[PDB]
């Protein structure tokens, strides 16, 4: 992607606004454990390019997004870090957002961005179904925002690994 | 390629079928369902939402013509259609009340084909926050200068946007300052670029004299170049016991102790980061300048025995590694 800049402090600023907003132990809401189905094999360097990658994370960007930015997100957290971690992650999503502009009908493996894309957009569906069946509980909420802790760090990670790999 | 298309399709449509009846009575069967949404609003501050499939990353390719038609109506009591309440193919209320929290809207969309895609739209209530905190490091990207973003906007289609240093307008001439959308770019940024920043945001619509403003405050601290080193420390073994727990901290340890300045996860031995999982789960506390990350391991059995376990540190500045080895004590 051209842009101007790009700002990884963010994705720092962002990642530890989110587990600093940690309110519960979460050995206090084991039971309420959930296998969400993260689809690392669909998020790996190993073969994922940035192609791919860029419309994929700006996908899994929205996602985290409409969650913190939800209804009951703003009792459920802390409001001066919930602000500090919206604003963050909003702009990212700007700029990844714009990146899948300038890839209009240029898609390089349209195939494997719109699988990967889909495997994206279930995983957070099954989050909010979660979320919803538990009535929004505090330990359940700690469940989803360690799992969006989860993805957004192997996002991270991946980001990471494919500016080494060049 | 039309397997995954398919799979798309089918995801829409159990998502239409999983809807309350409250909402698919409204839905025109000849449409496809292209979702729903529930959009950020403030009391006393304009209000813009797109339709759904327009803005879906899976769909959007399917309904990306220029001569698409978009209308707009208020369902939940009366169906009721929409004229005052749009703007570019959006809906538009120029001054949000607690009233609009409560109601809900249809949009359709219809494409030249004679095709069609709906989607319903809410929207909650949030608080706007006053100013928020940003902290720019020289040495970061000093070229291209300082980003400030004129904050979470509820509504698009403004005409323009002013920015004010510690209440004094900026002249934007493309030296020190120049604008780009939402965008404050602050060139040759210093120590004395520190301060309130203020952006007024216009809108203009013709039911209405005056403009409509919206502000948001950002609080800029630019700092010198800091030293981001920070070290890790962990236990190389873990001892455990077949058929019982066992757990084990890395903890990260900012040289100069530098608050919130690590990344830190736990790894499994095929490279997964580990969460809040079954057998294996992992938590982090943060404090000062100290970042731990604590291992659990649920119920120890013979296969973990040997196992290698990474803690990773990073922080854009530096990245660092450690291993432990599950060992049978
Ligand atoms: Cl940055
Ligand atoms: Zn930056």
């Amino acid at each position: 992607c051209d842009l101007p800049q790009t700002h990884n402090l963010r994705n720092k600023r962002a990642l530890t606004l989110l587990v600093k907003m940690r309110r519960l132990s979460p050995l206090s809401c084991l039971k309420d454990r959930k296998d969400f189905g993260f689809p690392q094999e669909k998020v790996g360097a190993q073969q994922i390019q940035e192609a791919q990658a860029i419309p994929v994370l700006s996908e899994l960007t929205q996602q985290v997004l409409n969650i913190f930015t939800s209804k009951d997100s703003s009792a459920a957290w802390n409001a001066t870090l919930l602000d500090s971690f919206c604003n963050e992650v909003h702009q990212q999503l700007n700029d990844l957002k714009a990146c899948v502009m300038q890839q209009v009908g240029v898609q390089e493996s349209p195939l494997t961005q719109e699988d990967s894309l889909l495997a994206v957009r279930k995983y957070f569906h099954r989050i909010t179904v979660y979320l919803r069946e538990k009535k929004h509980s505090p330990c359940a909420w700690e469940v989803v925002r360690a799992e969006v802790w989860r993805a957004l760090s192997s996002s991270v990670n991946l980001l990471a690994r494919l500016s080494k790999e060049e | 390629m039309i397997d995954i298309e398919n799979e798309i399709t089918e995801f829409f449509n159990k998502m239409r079928d999983t809807l309350p009846a409250k909402d698919s009575k409204w839905l025109n069967p000849s449409c496809m369902f292209g979702g729903t949404m529930n959009d950020m609003a403030a009391l006393g501050e304009p209000f813009s939402a797109k339709c759904p499939p327009i803005e879906d990353s899976l769909l959007s390719h399917r309904y990306n013509d220029k001569d698409n038609v978009v209308n707009w109506e208020k369902i939940g009591k009366t169906r009721r259609p929409l004229n005052r309440r749009v703007k570019n193919g959006d809906l538009w209320i120029a001054n949000y009340t607690s009233n609009d929290s409560h109601r809900r809207y249809l949009c359709t969309v219809t494409t030249k084909n004679g095709d069609c895609v709906q989607g319903i739209v809410r929207s909650h209530i949030r608080k706007p926050p006053s100013c928020i905190p940003e902290t720019y490091e020289l040495g970061t990207h000093d070229k291209y200068g300082i980003d400030l973003y004129c904050g979470i906007l509820y509504a698009k289609h403004y005409n323009n946007i002013t920015w004010y240093k510690n209440n004094q307008e900026l002249i934007i001439d493309g030296t020190k300052y120049s604008q780009s959308g939402q965008n404050l770019i602050i060139h040759n940024p210093e120590l004395e670029d520190s301060g309130r920043y203020d952006c007024y945001v216009h809108y203009d619509d013709v039911r209405i004299k005056n403009d409509i403003v919206v502000s948001r405050c950002k609080i800029l601290t630019v700092i010198p170049s800091q030293d981001h080193r920070f070290k890790l420390i962990l236990d190389p073994k873990i001892n455990v016991t077949i058929g019982e727990p066992a757990n084990i901290t890395c903890t990260a340890v900012s040289t100069s102790l530098l608050v919130d300045d690590v990344l830190i996860d736990w790894e499994n031995p095929s490279g997964w980061i580990i969460g809040l999982d079954f057998g294996v789960y992992s938590i982090l506390t943060s404090s000062g300048g100290i970042t731990e990350a604590t291992l659990y391991f649920e119920n120890v059995t013979e296969e973990y025995i040997g196992n290698t376990y990474t803690c990773r540190g990073h922080n854009y500045y530096f990245d660092k590694t450690l291993t432990t080895t599950v060992v049978l004590e």
